[PDB]
């Protein structure tokens, strides 16, 4: 079974958010999303011991 | 084209740039409606004021 | 939001603060193009003069990196394959081996101290810590091998440690760093007319990646996430002069062998795939059945396929049939049925794995190959392509030599022996000599010699009118007047 996560963020925001707190947030972005699905399968193996 | 020298440009380094500028004014409160400035280079000076 | 390097590097950004704060100061200004030749990569970021955290820091310096990473570790795997195929490895042994040796009871690669010093007691100081440096690559057993990568990838780092709280005595083994997980950038924040024409530290910036994402084998890790910025202070490091066609593309020394490693590797393949495929006899059998379907006309086939089976197959442990009975027929006495009065069932032949070489091209790309591996090619007296070998070592072992010089340097300034201005405005020389081959080096030396002998026996019936003594002893010993004076005056004291 399937699983995945969209970001798509625009162009003018990372080009502002680089003059705010130097951020690019490509990284930061890619970083939530893998994130999100690693801790989703956290939770999903956890939960499937628990379940059976 | 004649780009930019009869202008300023001070380029910007972010988004949202912004100016301050000072004036020398007077009658106890520097900020009021009719609140008078004491240098213009288009009005004389308000010679009674330090005067008669 | 801005953070500094992870404290345990501190001390070394501390060095590199200072080291900019004063290249900041130098008069390289009014310049258009960067004054940069080799090394870290460049790159135009945000003109913000100062504006250098680690996540800005980070978003310019991967953006830069970024577009020829995945190349750079591609090239890091090409001439790792290259070095793990056979008939490329021994010319890389042949280089390193000479360039770095160890001999029987004899001294390493050592740094030669022969100029002027305040005292000569740094003579020592710097000595000492020398033999310390090798101690940290630990260079006397695994000396070798940093250059065999080095050469291979054309390139090597090192992460320097110190305490840090007494950091002037925290010079510690060195750990060497795989190219793999290191990027290198030079970034451009500030600006002026036209362009970018002031002063530039570009802050020499390296980076180390964290999961093992990447790889060239199996047993990967999941997604790196951020990356690790850290100072050059804290790095030592070595590579080539060869770069590719743009920027900062930089290349193995086998880098030009891959063409042919590859295609000399396909060209053998092909050779031995050709005189295998075919080599058994080859046929396909043909049963003429009339009026049947496949699920039937088979049996008919059988009656014929399976009759005349040959059942055999060949041991390759023991050159034998196996289980061949009798041992050989001297014929093999085949049938074919024929069920129509017409001559239709029949055997389609076809030709096999004929032995027709004119094994020719194999050595014509070999040698290519061979040659593009780093000659000599006398390998299967005192010849041009040694010499130029030689010199090729030397000029490998020149840039290797950085690996000492690096924290030498560093460590002499950060133990508080010799200050950097001291040591830039002094050296001028600093030359690390390696040790060689001393049975090559006295035959070198001997056939020289014999012809120099031989030449002062061409000079003796003129000697006396024609050749001065000093001018024979200069020009045909070679001899210095200092050499002349020395040997003159023990020649005199020899008589007792």
């Amino acid at each position: 079974k399937s699983r995945q996560l969209k970001a798509a963020y625009s162009i003018e925001l990372a080009q502002d958010l680089r003059a705010v707190h130097g951020m690019d947030a490509d990284a930061e972005l890619s970083g939530i999303l893998a994130t999100e699905i690693m801790l989703e399968i956290n939770r999903e193996v956890v939960d499937w011991i628990n379940y059976s | 084209l004649i780009a930019f020298d009869i202008c300023g440009v001070q380029p910007m380094n972010s988004p949202t740039g912004q100016v301050f500028a000072l004036r020398a004014v007077y009658g106890k409160d520097p900020v009021a409606a009719g609140a008078k400035e004491a240098f213009h280079p288009m009005y004389g000076p308000d010679a009674m004021f330090s005067g008669q | 939001m801005k953070f500094n390097v992870l404290s345990l590097f501190a001390p070394w950004a501390k060095m590199d603060e200072r080291n900019f704060k004063d290249q900041e100061k130098e008069d390289l200004v009014s310049i258009t193009a960067p004054k940069l030749d080799d090394g870290a990569r460049e790159f135009e970021v945000s003109s913000n003069e100062a504006a250098s955290p680690y996540n800005a820091a980070f978003q310019t310096i991967f953006g830069s990196y970024e577009p020829g990473m995945k190349t750079t570790r591609e090239l890091i795997d090409t001439y790792r394959n290259l070095m793990n195929n056979y008939e490329v490895d021994n010319a890389v042994s042949e280089i390193v081996s000479d360039a770095i040796v160890y001999e029987d009871d004899t001294e390493v690669v050592a740094l030669n101290l022969d100029k002027s010093k305040f005292s000569p007691k740094i003579k020592n100081m710097m000595l000492d810590e020398f033999s310390d440096v090798l101690n940290h690559l630990s260079f006397q057993r695994k000396g070798s091998d940093h250059f065999r990568r080095w050469y291979v990838d054309s390139r090597i780092f090192f992460h320097k440690i110190i305490d840090p709280k007494r950091p002037k005595e925290g010079i510690k083994e060195l750990r060497r760093l795989d190219p793999r997980q290191v990027q290198y950038v030079r970034e451009i924040i500030t600006e002026t007319e036209a362009g970018t024409k002031i002063v530039k530290g570009y802050k020499e910036y390296f980076i180390y990646d964290t999961a093992h994402e990447s790889y060239a084998c199996d047993g990967r890790m999941y997604e790196a996430g951020t990356k690790i910025k850290i100072p050059k202070a804290a790095v030592v490091y070595a590579h080539s002069g060869l770069v590719d066609c743009c920027g900062k593309n930089i290349i193995g020394y086998l880098h030009r062998a891959v063409k042919p490693a590859n295609q000399l590797k396909l060209l053998e393949d092909a050779v031995v795939i050709y005189r295998i495929t075919r080599a058994p006899d080859r046929r396909v059998w043909y049963v003429d059945t009339g009026n049947m379907p496949a699920r039937k006309a088979a049996e008919h086939m059988q009656h014929v396929m399976n009759t005349m089976k040959n059942r055999v197959v060949y041991d390759a442990s023991t050159g034998k049939i196996k289980n061949q009975q009798h041992n050989m027929s001297m014929t093999e006495d085949y049938w074919l049925q024929r069920r129509d009065g017409k001559a239709v069932t029949e055997v389609d032949t076809l030709p096999g794995a004929d032995n027709t070489g004119n094994m020719e091209d194999i050595r014509w790309f070999r040698q290519a190959l061979y040659m593009a591996l780093r000659v000599p090619l006398s390998r299967i007296s005192i010849t041009r392509d040694e010499l130029t070998f030689a010199k090729f070592i030397r000029e490998l072992q020149h840039k290797f030599e950085e690996v000492f010089l690096d924290p030498l340097k560093t460590n002499l300034l950060l133990k508080g022996i010799i200050t950097e201005d001291e040591w830039n405005d002094e050296i001028n020389n600093i030359k690390i000599e390696f040790h060689r081959d001393s049975y090559f080096a006295e035959l070198k030396e001997a056939e020289i010699l014999e012809r120099r002998i031989n030449m002062l026996t061409m000079a003796e019936p003129f000697i006396g009118k024609y050749i001065s003594h000093r001018t024979a002893m200069k020009d045909i010993l070679q001899m210095t007047d200092e050499e002349i004076e020395q040997e003159a005056k023990q020649i005199e004291e020899e008589s007792k």
